[PDB]
Formats: structure tokens, C-alpha cells, sequence
């Protein structure tokens, strides 16, 4: 829409971009540092100057729209640019250390890579290595270190935690040529932070470090994927950086990282252990390891003879293609299927009985916002980053204080007015469930707001649009299994124990026939089961899941994976004709065992090293902002 | 040595109208033509444009296009001393054969057809130059791997032999590539000349001589020879595609393998062409440490084919005197470089080192002996006759042998042309240092002996000068260009300033920042042309390098000289050629 | 220290190792005071020295020179190629010449120094002076 | 002096360069062991990264620890560009060459070996000034007497 001159060179530029921009789209390197395309314009670090001909004077880049004819130049046809570049590179090395050797950027560091390409090349400003030295305090965490020295300030992480995540949890100590990040609130790991780890992804140094990553490898050494996290149903891309087995790194996952959307939370950053804890990757008979087609064999038999005496309880961490071949195998057998989230979820949007979900996308649209029922950002913490209007509340409220919520009633839901976003959790609302989705019914069809449903586990939406009209209640299915109505029961995950204590399925292990458990992990539910088959993570399938970023599809990079659906399909070969299915229902109430936390909100959160020391020292706080 | 000229390109330009493109990259300039017309255009440009002298061809491996494969030639006029650069695709996986134009070509497509599968119609039985008859790849392509397709289990017998059943070594392997046979040596020997005479000679693939390794047949009748072929491979171990793995500085240590005889010159060959890739001056003390340390090599290289030349033919009193000069070079490398044969000595941006203290001292006194050493073996050697009339009239090479088959060093200056690229196309310093280049007038095996003999000579007054300049320096003067980011800085900057750490960090873990483009630069190795055909896509690793061995060239050659001649004649000829199986890549 | 007792080996030059195996043998280092005839023909030859790398294109061809020789044999494996495929991990090399022929002493190096040829060379002599001395 | 023979690891003695003192509040070290750091550059370097392993691990304490580096000498090219790529003064080349063997285990160096290479080497021939030969009576065979200047 706009024709303008970089280094005499002519680029066509959409009106409203700025010439750094446009640049880095044509593949135009110019160095940068404070810019960041998700976080509002700094200026401070300087390193993107261009010499702007139009008026003859050096120009920052990442400020500058595009004008119709306009002409800069970049260091590749200005010595005014080279010579500043130089400079600033300078500048920026004085007091920063020799620690290139320990440090945890190597590698992926702005500032090497920079300073290597425009830099001085050998030392002007004389510091001696052991006199690198800036002010600097503890942040008092046991997840992130500052490294003042290290840091180029340049404000990405204050930006980013007041506009991004909104927690307001870093400051800049005192001015000048020490001014160095603090957070507000020390201890940190108990502070409004949110431990989402964007500020050790924005840094472009190595100034804010994750000390569960530090020191175990070097950045170069790691393979790395993306894919689809399946923590909660946000549906957030990121990227697992992992190890093979060879010279370069083991065979694990090692960290992992957002993308520049800026779109994780502390499951997805520092929950990257779960993968690693005690998998299960082979199909086992007891305790020893069986080959596949016996386990298929076995499972054959019992779903086509006694199909009709096992139950499904599926779980809400399984992708689409896996749910639908499962429900499509116990459609051909007979059998009852549940879910663990007919307790609550079910119920609630069968009243609604229609419900909007939106991408996060189109939240902008929004005039104001009502969350119902648990604290949203414990929930579905990304969302609390695109919930930018005005926002009501009507239930409980911990890391939602950041949002400055409003408490309101029901009836005064009715005067709120103008396309209202109406964000409910199901599992919150104890005995509520048909009255509050029966209030919302009206509200949505007289004034016509948006009833957002929020499930706390990620493609449960789905399991409701494929299970509803058919499904049993997850107390019928276990009280059919004490009276002998079930026989073989076949638990997907451990959703299940968010209502029954283990005791339960030690019992169950005797009274079944067959206890089958297809989890991720060795240890848990799977422990009392008789066949265990494995169950895929996140970066192990190609699975689609239903969450708030769209129908989002995973790809399948990290190798150690048990192929999940191939084992299903393959065990699908065997039936084919539809034969049926069996409802059980019972009125009995169920009360979930315990609420989600932003540190603990699923069994594979639960299974994480890291989470599990932040659970532990913020689970009793329920006051961050007042 | 420039390229193209502007009138030669017109009269291209006017003859080939829609068909041809002429192109210009920062270091090269040449045509890209349409398949049909490509040996037309060639023709033009060595008959009627004088771009008789054969450089080389290869092929570039571009998967993500139709034809994905282009051919590429490199011609010089040496009436000018100007090169050109064809380029053209291929058509249904096959090019247009241009043995008959230039007979050294045909070695150039064998090499072709085996790295990348692209067969010459008409190329008179066109065989793999390489690998054996049947392999079933073409290793250069980019999707076949580095390390081939392990599919044999193969133990170390050591290991099975102490009951050790565990792997040696963190990084043993126990799978490995697929093992030939002594049946499939043999299908390869028979496919390569088809029945002519009585007996079939079979010299290798192992042979007690002095080349051993380099495979030769010759079709007898009686004492004399009718046909002839040459078979290598017996060290091909893929430079070329170990070099499209590592970064630039990396493979600096596998020049030294390559004419493992005169490493420091496969070295400057190498960094010369990438640095002008990556555009990075040398400084001065530099440049005259690479130009001394190159020509101490050429002595030393010369000396290796003058002993193991005497030691053909007994006299192994002159083996002894040429090793024991060797023996002297070699205290004076091993002292600067750190190793006594794979010198590994230069770096991207000038040398690893300074000179050693005293290390001028002990070439002075080289220097100052050598020119009478050099008259004992004139004399030492023609004391006995019986010899010196077996080379003055054998193996002559006229000068339009040289041009066809592209020969250089001590080849095609023994037939007249003075093709010296340390003149021609100076580098390091031969242009601020005063040398001659000797020529022969027979161009007989005694020609190319007599060329080599003042070559050494001719060494000792360019090293001479050298020294009188380098101790003219402050020690304090540069021996590499820290200022450019592509030169890793040496461990005493890094361990003192970040501003040096941050570009070895760089460079070690990204490689150099090389821009796209082309480049060809070769150098005066003591056995001729060492040519570097660089192709760069942008990136820390080359996505192309073709290596052109002058000492290839110059064995491509022999089965033109022994073919009607006595076998006995072949010792001579061969050494004459000074070849090496290691520069057979 | 000093045995009385010959070894007659042949030299199989392939690559740069063979050059340093030439230094070895010329007036500067003297490896006939160890009892070292080097004999040319395999036929009556004891001691395999591979100096250099050896090709998949060569295995066959040294395999053949290997059973040539008489049973009571050593093999010496000059330089990390003939001893572990040295630095050419590639389609076309052998990784180490004891995937084929059994080895008695390693030589590492690239190349090794004529010195470090002869200490390889006791090493062999080490062995055999107490491998005909225990049964 | 300049020999490029059997790697070694100088260790904690106290003449380390400045860029190692700068960062050794971050190790776990010893005096008397090896320097390193594990910040694997000279394996990056190498064009045979496969004959390295190097193996680091963080302490509870928050500190790095070194706990494994072995070198396969014989896949090696002895071509130094490792060194050249050590930033903390610990990864160097010992005048060490008589290390012929009799099985592929033998020619595997453990960091404990680099540490005993290095601290001999530094013990013999540490002050030893950079000359193109040390030893003027081994060469005077073959050169004689040399007119030397300073
Ligand atoms: S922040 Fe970058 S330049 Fe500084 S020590 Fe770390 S990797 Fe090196
Ligand atoms: S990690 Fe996230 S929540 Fe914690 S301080 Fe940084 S930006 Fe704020
Ligand atoms: S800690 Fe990182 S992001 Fe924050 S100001 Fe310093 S360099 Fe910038
Ligand atoms: S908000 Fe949900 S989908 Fe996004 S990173 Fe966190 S757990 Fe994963
Ligand atoms: S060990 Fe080294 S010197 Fe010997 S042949 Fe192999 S690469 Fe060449
Ligand atoms: S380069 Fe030096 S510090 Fe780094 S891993 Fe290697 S030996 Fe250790
Ligand atoms: S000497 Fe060269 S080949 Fe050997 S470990 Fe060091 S860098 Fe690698
Ligand atoms: S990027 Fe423009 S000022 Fe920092």
C-alpha cells in the first residue's frame, strides 16, 4: 500500500508498519534488542538505528512507520550506522561477564550473535573480566535467577509482565547505569508471579534465567519441535526442546519455550518434567512387558464377548482421533461409556443446552467480560491474558484480583448490557450446576451474552458433543461395577481420581474381571491395573484437540512415543459392524475430591517435579492482591 | 586472472540469441545455456574463443528443481588469462559428453556419473571412476547419507577375540556399510577395458611399486602396449561431501589429507578461495608466513618425488640424501606448526601462529646449505648413464595435450606452457616476491624431471626473500585479521575480553556468515592447479565443494603416453606425472 | 630388551600414514637395531603393518594379502584410520582395519611420529617376548 | 613446545585466565582438577564431535560439576582446533606420543588421564620457553651448531 527505499532498495509496505518491521519481513537483518512484536514500543535500547536520508539524521527503525518514498539506510550502505552499531554493542559489553563458557543463552544469545556480527570485534573500553559488575539483588526464587551483569536492560520483561500476563510483579531498582530488575514481592515463588516463565523467553540475554534448566545442557545441543498443549483446553503452541540419547544430549525433555505469541502459562513452561516422570511406553500384562498384538488379542475378546459388561471411562487428555475410535470400538461392543467430567461439565451443558465458544481471538469483540464460578486464571491462565475489558465475578477470585474484578449477583447479571462474554466453569459450582445453567439459558436468549463454557481439562467440550444423549454417570458406571452389572472396566488417565480415592481402584483391581488402565505413567492407577497400555503426552501424537485457540492439531516429534492411535486402530480392525451401547444413570451426588490450583490442575501437572514445589509453597494462599 | 571479457561475451551473445544468459557474481562470470545447445556453445568458446585449456566439470545437486541437476564447466583462455564458467541443466538426467573436445573431460565424467548419476551419451563405455561396478549410489546427492547405509554387523575380531562383547568406545559403531568382494573387484576390472590384445596386465589394486594403490590395465602384445586404463578409488573416503557437513574452518584439517605430501599448500589453496567467499584480508606478516611455509612444503613435496623417484630405480643413495633434507623441513614445520606432516597450520584470516623463536635462524642455515646439496643429486644421479637415456626422448607432451587435458605444475611447464598460477593468478605474496618459472623445450620425462629440479631452486630464492622481509617486521605485526567476525581470535584474547568470546562462540556454533554466491580459486600445488569450487546458499556450511586435483588431471594423461610403447617405460612415465592417490579425493 | 629374534613385516602404504612410515625407515631413526628386516613379499612376511586408511574398495584386496601369510602372524595398525576409521566416518571408509583382520597393537596418531611407530613397534615385540614365554 | 600430541586437562593450580576466575563462583572444582566447565565448545569445534563425551550435572547448591569427559583418540585428527576453542585455559595438547596399544579401550582417555597428562606436561615443561626445538644436543646430528641471534 506504500513504496519505500531500504538501502536504494524498493519494498512494497502496508500502511501502519514501521520501516524495522517491514525490514525483517524482506529478510532485511537489522539489529534489535527492546522490540518485541507482542509488547508495546520501548525506544530504549537503540540498536536498530537507521540513517533516515529524508532528513539526514540517525533514526530508530522500530519506530518509524513507513512513509509513501521514503529512503533509509542500514549498516549495509551507511558507516554512520556501522559506527553506532559498533558502539552500542560496545557499550552494552563493558560490565557484562566472561560467562559465555556457564551461561545458558550460549548460543541463542542476542548479544553474542550481535556482537559477533556488528560488534567492536576485539575490546575498546579496557574492563578486566573480574571487575564486570553491576548492582543487583536476589529475587529470592527457587525457579528464576537474575543476572544483572548479563542484563542490556531493555525493559522486554517489565513490558511483558505489566502488559501481558498483567501480574505487575517486576520493578526497575534504582536508575541510571545500575538500574537493575526486582521483583516486587520477595519471596518470588509466593509473589503475584505467575511463574509463566515469558520473562526468561523474552529476555534476549541470558540476564533472567529458569534454574531448572541451568547448567543441565547448552542450547545448541537440544532438537527441538512444536505442537498443541494439551494442560487445560486453552490450546496454546509450544515448543518442546528435547534430547535423543546421542553425544549432543539425553533422552529426554530438557525445557520448553512459547513461541513469540507469548502464549504459556507455568503447567506449559515448567510442567515439561511430567513428561520425563516414570513413563509407561510399552503394552504390560501385570508387571511384564507383552507384545502389542497379544495385548490387542486380549482386549478383542473381552469387548466382543463381554462387551456388554465393560464400561469406557475416557479422559479428556485423549485427541480427537483416539476418543472417536474408542467410542466407534464401544459402539461395536455393546459397552457403557463414560467420562469422569459427566459429574459436573455434562450436566451443566445439557441444561444450557447451547453454548458459544469463541477463539481467543475473538474475545476483542467483547464489551465486558463475567466469570462464574473458579478463578479463571487457575483454570485457563493464558485466556486471563486476552480478558483485557471489564470483568465481573461471581465466585471465587485468587489470581483474578490481577484483572480487578467486580463481585456481582445473578440478578444483576440481568442489567449488565452489550455483547457480554460469559465465562463459566462447571466444576465449580456444587449443587448449582441446573440452576445456575438455567439462569444463564434465559440470559442468553433474552439479552443474547455469550455463555462461554471453561472446562478445566482440555478436549472435554469434545467428549461432550461425541458422548452426549449416551453417556453414564461416572457413579452409576462404579456402582454397576460393585453390584456386577460391569465387569472389565477400561480407564483412559486419571481424571477419575478427582472423585475416587485410590483405596478404591485397589479394591476394584479383586472385584473386576479386568482392570485395564491406558495412562502415560508407570506409577498411579496404572499400578492396580491388570493390562496396561500406554497413553501419549503432548509432542508424542498428531492428535487434534477442541480448545479456545481453534481445532488445533499436534504433531508427533519426540521419540520415544508408543503410538497411541495406531494401536487403537489397529485394535478396531476387529469390529466393524455397530452393535450398541448401554446408559446407566443414578442421582447419587459426587463431590470432587480436590480444586484446581494454577500450579496443580490435572493428574500430569501432578506428575511434574517442578509444579509440584510451587504447589506446595502457594497451596494455602488464597489473598495475592487486596 | 580475470574472467570473461566484454567482446568474447557479445560474440557469445550474437551467436547463441535466446539460448544463452550471461551472468556475473561477485567472483565469477560466465553463460547458463539451454541443455540442447550447451556442447554447441562449448565448441564455440574453445575454438572459435581460445578457452582451449580444460580447468573441470562437475554437477550441483538442487533436488527442489525439475531437472535437479546442474552441469558445470570451467574453461581458461590462456591467450588472454581469462576463465569462464558454463552452467546447464540436465535433461532427463543426462549432458551432453565432451571427451572429444577435451579428452582430460572424460576422467571429469566418470567422476560425474559415480558422485551423482548422470550418465554422457557417448562417453565410450562409461563406467563409475570410484566406487566399484554395482554400487547402488550416488553419494554426492544430497539425500543420501554421509556415513552411507549401515546394514553389517561388524565386531571388532580384537574385541571377539578376548571374550569383550561390549562396544570399545562411546562412539563405536557396530553397524557399518555394506563390504565388497574380491568378485566385485573383479567385474569392475573386466568392465573397464573391453578384450583388444593377448593378456590382460593387472597392476593392483595393490601393487608392490612405488604408487601402490593407484590400480592400472594394460593390453599387451608381447612387450607392448595397445590399450590402457587407470582405475582409482583405492582412497576415495567423500571430501567432497564431508566438506557440505562441516563448517569452513572446519575442513582446513582435511586439505592436509588431501596431497597429504604438501599440506600447508593444500591448506593455502583452500583458505585462499574461502576467504575470498567470506571476503577477509590477510594481513601482511601473514602473507609472507603462508608464501615462505608454501614453498618450504614445495621442496619438501619435490624431494618426496625425487627420492621416491630414485628409489625407483635402485640408487637408493639418493632415497637417504632426499630424506634427510626432508627430515630438516620437517623439524622446521613441526616446530611452528605443532605436527610434522598434517601441518594444519593456516586459519581463515592468516596462520594459527607466529613464528617460533629462532625459527628464522634455522631457515637461514637451510637456506645457505640447500643450493649445494642441490648439485650433489644433478651429479649424483647423472654419474650413472644407464638411465639418463631412458627419459631424454619418452613420453613427450605436446602443448596441445596440455590444453586438452587440462594439465599445470611441473606437467605443463616441462611441455613449454608457462602456466604458474603463483604469476598468472598471484596469491599469498608471489606478487611482492621476485621468482622465475622454469619451462622445458622436449617435454620429454627428463623435461619434467629438469622442471621440478629448478623449481626447488627457485623455492630457496623465494623463501630467501621472505625471511629478509619477515625480520624487517615488528613482532608486533599481525599474522591474522581479528577485525573481521568470520576469524576465530586466538584462546589469549578470548580468556581475557568478551568482546573476543562472543565470535568465538559465534563461529564455532553457527559457522561463518557466508553470503550466497560462487567461487573458484585454485593454487600452485607442488603437483599442479589445486582448484576449490565453492557454491554457497548463505550459511555457516557450503552447500557445494568441488575439489579440482591438477595431479588428477595430469594422470588422465598416461594412457595416451604408454599406448604404443614398452612396458618398462611405465615406472618412468608414472613418476614423471608425480601423482597422488590422495588428491584422487 | 634387545632380541636377537627378527620380525619381518610388510609395510601396506594407503595414505599419509605410509609417508611417516618412509621417515621411519631412512637414516634419521634406525629401526634395524630392533631386528625389523622388512620383507616386500607377503608370501614370506609375519607382521601386517596397515599404515593408512583403508577403503570398503580395498577390504576384499587386504583380506586376501592377510590369509597369504604364515599362521604364526601379527597385525599393526599405524594411525587411528586403519585402527577405528579415523576421521572419515563416511560411506566408502572401513571403520578400522580389525573389523576384517585381527589387530595386536593400535598406533594412534594422524600420523603418528616416527617414534611413536617404533614404541608401537616394541609394543608388539612386548607382547610376543611373553606370549611364547607364559604356556 | 607447540607439539600437538595426547590431550590433556590443566587443572586448578592458580594460574587460570581471567575468564575462568570470573566464572568460578558458578563451579564445582577442586585444586588440583581439571579446569573444565563443560561448555562444550571444543566438541562443537571438532570435526569429529563423536570422539568426545562430556557430561556436566547441577548441584544442589546451585553450582555446575564436570562429572564426565573421555576423548577416543583414535578417530582423532590431532588438528588442535579444540583448543584453539577452550575459553578457560583447560583443554590442551601434551608432548605425549608413545601411547601405542593393544586394544581400542586402551586409547581412551578418561578425565582423570587428561588431568595426570597435563599436570606431568606442566611439571616438565611448563617455563619452557616457545622455540622451534627444545633440545639444540638431539638435533645437532642432524643440523650442527647453529649461528643463533636474539
Ligand atoms: S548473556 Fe550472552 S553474551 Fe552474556 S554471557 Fe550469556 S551467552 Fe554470553
Ligand atoms: S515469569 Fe511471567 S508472571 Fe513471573 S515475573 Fe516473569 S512475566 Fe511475570
Ligand atoms: S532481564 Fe532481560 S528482559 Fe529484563 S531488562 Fe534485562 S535483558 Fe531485558
Ligand atoms: S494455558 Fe493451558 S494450553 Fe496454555 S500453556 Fe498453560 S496449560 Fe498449556
Ligand atoms: S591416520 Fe591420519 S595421517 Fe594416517 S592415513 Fe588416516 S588421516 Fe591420514
Ligand atoms: S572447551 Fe574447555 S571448558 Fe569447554 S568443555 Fe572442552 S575442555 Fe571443558
Ligand atoms: S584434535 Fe581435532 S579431531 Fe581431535 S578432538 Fe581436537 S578438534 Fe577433534
Ligand atoms: S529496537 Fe528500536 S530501540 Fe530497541
Amino acid at each position: 500500500k506504500v513504496k519505500i527505499y531500504i538501502d536504494d532498495v524498493e519494498i512494497e509496505a502496508e500502511k501502519g508498519k514501521t520501516v524495522l518491521q517491514v525490514a525483517l519481513e524482506n529478510g532485511i537483518d537489522i539489529p534489535y534488542f527492546c522490540y518485541h512484536p507482542r509488547l508495546s514500543i520501548a525506544g530504549a535500547c537503540r540498536m536498530c538505528v537507521v540513517y533516515w536520508e529524508d532528513i539526514n539524521r540517525l533514526v530508530i527503525s522500530c519506530n518509524l512507520p513507513v512513509q509513501e518514498g521514503m529512503r533509509v539506510r542500514t549498516h549495509r550502505t551507511s558507516e554512520m550506522v556501522r559506527e553506532q552499531q559498533k558502539y552500542l554493542l560496545q557499550a552494552l559489553m563493558t560490565r557484562h561477564p566472561l560467562d559465555c563458557p556457564i551461561c545458558d543463552k550460549a548460543g541463542e544469545c542476542d548479544l553474542q550473535n550481535l556482537g559477533a556480527i556488528y560488534g567492536p570485534q576485539k575490546q575498546i573500553v579496557p574492563i578486566s573480566a573480574l571487575e564486570k559488575e553491576r548492582e543487583e539483588h536476589d529475587w529470592e526464587s527457587d525457579f528464576l535467577e537474575y543476572y544483572s551483569n548479563r542484563c542490556v536492560v531493555c525493559y522486554r520483561c517489565t513490558r511483558a509482565c505489566d502488559e501481558v500476563v498483567g501480574t505487575r510483579a517486576l520493578y526497575v531498582e534504582d536508575r541510571g547505569f545500575h538500574s537493575n530488575i526486582v521483583p516486587a514481592v520477595r519471596p518470588m515463588d509466593t509473589s503475584t508471579c505467575e511463574m509463566c516463565g515469558i520473562c526468561v523467553h523474552v529476555c534476549p540475554v541470558g540476564a533472567i534465567i529458569s534454574k531448572p534448566f541451568k547448567y543441565w545442557s547448552r542450547s545448541w545441543l537440544l532438537e527441538k519441535g512444536r505442537t498443541v498443549c494439551n494442560l487445560c483446553p486453552v490450546g496454546c503452541e509450544i515448543q518442546i526442546e528435547y534430547g535423543v540419547g546421542d553425544w549432543r544430549s539425553k533422552r529426554k525433555v530438557y525445557r520448553t519455550k512459547p513461541t513469540d505469541e507469548l502464549n504459556i502459562c507455568a503447567k506449559g513452561f515448567f510442567g515439561y518434567d511430567s513428561i520425563n516422570h516414570k513413563r509407561l511406553l510399552k503394552t504390560k500384562v501385570g508387571k511384564r512387558e507383552e507384545t502389542p498384538g497379544n495385548v490387542v488379542n486380549l482386549l478383542t475378546t473381552i469387548l466382543t464377548e463381554h462387551g456388554g459388561k465393560t464400561g469406557i471411562v475416557f479422559s479428556a487428555y485423549l485427541p480427537k482421533e483416539v476418543i472417536d475410535e474408542v467410542l466407534r470400538i464401544a459402539k461395536a461392543s455393546q459397552a457403557y461409556v463414560t467420562a469422569p467430567q459427566s459429574v459436573d461439565l455434562f450436566k451443566f451443558l445439557d441444561e444450557l443446552e447451547e453454548y458459544d465458544f469463541p477463539t481467543v481471538k475473538e474475545f476483542e469483540k467483547a464489551d465486558a467480560f463475567v466469570f462464574i464460578g473458579d478463578d479463571i486464571t487457575s483454570v485457563a491462565t493464558v485466556l486471563s491474558y486476552y480478558t483485557k475489558k471489564k470483568v465481573y465475578k461471581i465466585g471465587k477470585s485468587v489470581r483474578d484480583e490481577k484483572l480487578q474484578p467486580e463481585e456481582i449477583t445473578y440478578e444483576d447479571l440481568q442489567n449488565l448490557e452489550g455483547n457480554v462474554f460469559v465465562l463459566v466453569t462447571p466444576h465449580a459450582l456444587n449443587g448449582e450446576i441446573k440452576e445456575v445453567a438455567t439462569k444463564l439459558k434465559e440470559l442468553k436468549r433474552e439479552k443474547g451474552f455469550k455463555v462461554i463454557p471453561v472446562p478445566k481439562d482440555a478436549n472435554a467440550l469434545y467428549l461432550y458433543e461425541v458422548l452426549k444423549g449416551i453417556y453414564s454417570d461416572l457413579p452409576a458406571v462404579m456402582e454397576a461395577c460393585e453390584r456386577g452389572d460391569i465387569e472389565n472396566l477400561i480407564i483412559f488417565g486419571e481424571d477419575i481420581l478427582e472423585f475416587y480415592e485410590d483405596k478404591v481402584f485397589e479394591e476394584l483391581k479383586e472385584k473386576l474381571e479386568h482392570l485395564v488402565v491406558v495412562s502415560p505413567y508407570e506409577d498411579g492407577l496404572s499400578e492396580y491395573a491388570h493390562i496396561k497400555i500406554p497413553m501419549s503426552l503432548m509432542g508424542e501424537n498428531e492428535g487434534t484437540y477442541k480448545t479456545f485457540f481453534g481445532e488445533v492439531k499436534g504433531k508427533k516429534f519426540l521419540p520415544w512415543a508408543f503410538d497411541d492411535l495406531a494401536f487403537w486402530k489397529y485394535l478396531g480392525e476387529n469390529f466393524k459392524e455397530e452393535k450398541g451401547l448401554k446408559v446407566v444413570k443414578s442421582s447419587s451426588n459426587l463431590r470432587r475430591r480436590f480444586e484446581p490450583h494454577l500450579y496443580r490442575n490435572n493428574w500430569i501437572t501432578q506428575r511434574s517435579q517442578n509444579l509440584s514445589r510451587l504447589y506446595e509453597k502457594n497451596k494455602d494462599i488464597t489473598v495475592y492482591y487486596e | 586472472m580475470k574472467w570473461v571479457n566484454k567482446g568474447t561475451v557479445e560474440r557469445v551473445k550474437q551467436e547463441f540469441k535466446d539460448e544463452v544468459k550471461y551472468y556475473e557474481t561477485k567472483h565469477t562470470k560466465g553463460f547458463e545455456v539451454s541443455h540442447d545447445f550447451l556442447k554447441p556453445l562449448l565448441k564455440f568458446l574453445k575454438e572459435r574463443e581460445r578457452f582451449l585449456h580444460f580447468v573441470d566439470m562437475t554437477c550441483i545437486d538442487f533436488p527442489e528443481h525439475p531437472n535437479r541437476f546442474q552441469g558445470v564447466y570451467i574453461l581458461y583462455n590462456p591467450e588472454e588469462n581469462e576463465r569462464v564458467i558454463v552452467k546447464s541443466w540436465a535433461k532427463d538426467g543426462k549432458l551432453p559428453t565432451v571427451e572429444d573436445l577435451w579428452p582430460g573431460a572424460k576422467w571429469a565424467e566418470r567422476e560425474a556419473y559415480d558422485m551423482f548419476g548422470v550418465v554422457f551419451e557417448g562417453h565410450e563405455n562409461l563406467r563409475r571412476m570410484f566406487m566399484w561396478e554395482g554400487y547402488e549410489h550416488y553419494p554426492l546427492r544430497k539425500d543420501f547419507p554421509l556415513q552411507g547405509i549401515p546394514e553389517v554387523e561388524l565386531p571388532s575380531l580384537t574385541e571377539v577375540l578376548h571374550g569383550r562383547t561390549d562396544p570399545p568406545s562411546h562412539d563405536f559403531e557396530l553397524v557399518h556399510t555394506k563390504l565388497p568382494t574380491l568378485e566385485d573387484l573383479e567385474r569392475t576390472e573386466k568392465a573397464r577395458l573391453k578384450k583388444k590384445a593377448e593378456l590382460v596386465l593387472n597392476w593392483g589394486p595393490l601393487h608392490p611399486g612405488t604408487h601402490g594403490t593407484i590400480w592400472f590395465l594394460f593390453d599387451l602384445e608381447g612387450e607392448k602396449v595397445v590399450q590402457s586404463d587407470v582405475i582409482l578409488g583405492q582412497l576415495h573416503r567423500g571430501m567432497e561431501k564431508l566438506a557440505e557437513n562441516l563448517h569452513y574452518f572446519q575442513f582446513i584439517p582435511y586439505t592436509d589429507r588431501m596431497d597429504y605430501i604438501s599440506a600447508i599448500c593444500n591448506e593455502l589453496a583452500y583458505v585462499e578461495t574461502v576467504e575470498r567467499l567470506l571476503g577477509v584480508e590477510v594481513p601482511e606478516k601473514a602473507r609472507y608466513i603462508r608464501t615462505m611455509f608454501a614453498e618450504l612444503q614445495r621442496i619438501n613435496s619435490h624431494l618426496l618425488w625425487l627420492g621416491t623417484g630414485a628409489l625407483d630405480l635402485g640408487a637408493l643413495t639418493v632415497f637417504l640424501y632426499a630424506f634427510r633434507e626432508r627430515e630438516k623441513i620437517m623439524d622446521i614445520i613441526e616446530g611452528n606448526a605443532g605436527y610434522r606432516l598434517t601441518s594444519c597450520f593456516l586459519r581463515i584470516g592468516g596462520v594459527h601462529y607466529d613464528l617460533a623463536e629462532g625459527t628464522l635462524d634455522v631457515v637461514k642455515h637451510f637456506i645457505k646449505d640447500f643450493p649445494n646439496r642441490l648439485k650433489e643429486y644433478h651429479t649424483l644421479l647423472t654419474r650413472n648413464r644407464i638411465w639418463l637415456r631412458r627419459t631424454k626422448d619418452v613420453g613427450v607432451i605436446t602443448r596441445e595435450d596440455v590444453h586438452n587435458y587440462g594439465l599445470s605444475g611441473p606437467v605443463a611447464r616441462g611441455s613449454g606452457v608457462p602456466y604458474d598460477l603463483r604469476k598468472l593468478q598471484p596469491y599469498a605474496a608471489y606478487d611482492e616476491v621476485e621468482f622465475d618459472i622454469p619451462v622445458g623445450e622436449v617435454g620429454d620425462v627428463y623435461d619434467r624431471y629438469l622442471v621440478r629440479m629448478e623449481e626447488m631452486a627457485q623455492s630457496v630464492r623465494i623463501i630467501e626473500q621472505c625471511v629478509q622481509k619477515l625480520e624487517k617486521l615488528p613482532k608486533d605485526a599481525p599474522y591474522l585479521n581479528k577485525e573481521h567476525p568470520a576469524v576465530i581470535p586466538p584462546k589469549e584474547d578470548v580468556f581475557h575480553d568478551l568482546e573476543s568470546m562472543v565470535k568465538s562462540f559465534r563461529v564455532v556454533v553457527h559457522g561463518e556468515d557466508a553470503p550466497p554466491g560462487e567461487v573458484y580459486f585454485a593454487g600452485e600445488n607442488p603437483r599442479g592447479e589445486l582448484g576449490f569450487f565453492i557454491y554457497s546458499k548463505g550459511g555457516g556450511k557450503p552447500y557445494r565443494t568441488r575439489i579440482r586435483s591438477g595431479a588428477l588431471y595430469n594422470l588422465s594423461i598416461f594412457p595416451k603416453l604408454i599406448q604404443g610403447r614398452t612396458i618398462a617405460d611405465a615406472i618412468a612415465l608414472l613418476g614423471s606425472l608425480d601423482p597422488v592417490v590422495g588428491e584422487t579425493d | 630388551w634387545g632380541r636377537r629374534n627378527s620380525l619381518w613385516p610388510v609395510t601396506i602404504g594407503l595414505a599419509c600414514c605410509a609417508i611417516e612410515m618412509m621417515h621411519t625407515a631412512a637414516s634419521r631413526f634406525d629401526l634395524d637395531r630392533l631386528g625389523v628386516i622388512f620383507r616386500a613379499s607377503p608370501r614370506q612376511a609375519d607382521v601386517l603393518i596397515v599404515a593408512g586408511t583403508v577403503v570398503n574398495k580395498v577390504a576384499p584386496m587386504l583380506k586376501l594379502i592377510w590369509d597369504q601369510m604364515p599362521d604364526p602372524k601379527w597385525c599393526i595398525s599405524m594411525g587411528g584410520c586403519a585402527s577405528a576409521g579415523g576421521p572419515f566416518p563416511t560411506y566408502s571408509t572401513l571403520q578400522g582395519v580389525d573389523r576384517i583382520i585381527p589387530v595386536d597393537v593400535y598406533i594412534p596418531g594422524c600420523p603418528p611420529t616416527p617414534q611413536g611407530l617404533i614404541y608401537g613397534i616394541l609394543q608388539l615385540q612386548r607382547k610376543i617376548k611373553e606370549q611364547g614365554i607364559t604356556k | 613446545k607447540r607439539f600437538r600430541g595426547a590431550h590433556g586437562h590443566y587443572v586448578w593450580d592458580g594460574t587460570e585466565p581471567d575468564s575462568l576466575k570470573a566464572i568460578e563462583k558458578f563451579m564445582s572444582y577442586e585444586k588440583a582438577k581439571s579446569r573444565c566447565v563443560a561448555c562444550y565448545m571444543c566438541q562443537t569445534a571438532c570435526p569429529m564431535p563423536t570422539l568426545f563425551r562430556i557430561e556436566a550435572v547441577q548441584l544442589p547448591n546451585g553450582k555446575k560439576k564436570v562429572v564426565r569427559f573421555d576423548m577416543n583418540l583414535l578417530n582423532c585428527l590431532f588438528c588442535g582446533l579444540c583448543v584453539d576453542a577452550c575459553p578457560v585455559g583447560c583443554l590442551t595438547m601434551t608432548d605425549i606420543f608413545e601411547l601405542a596399544n593393544y586394544s581400542r579401550r586402551n586409547e581412551v582417555l578418561r578425565m582423570e588421564d587428561l588431568e595426570k597428562f597435563a599436570i606431568d606436561f606442566k611439571q616438565r615443561r611448563g617455563n619452557e620457553p616457545d622455540r622451534i626445538w627444545p633440545n639444540d644436543e638431539e638435533r645437532e646430528k642432524l643440523w650442527g651448531k647453529i649461528e643463533w641471534s636474539g
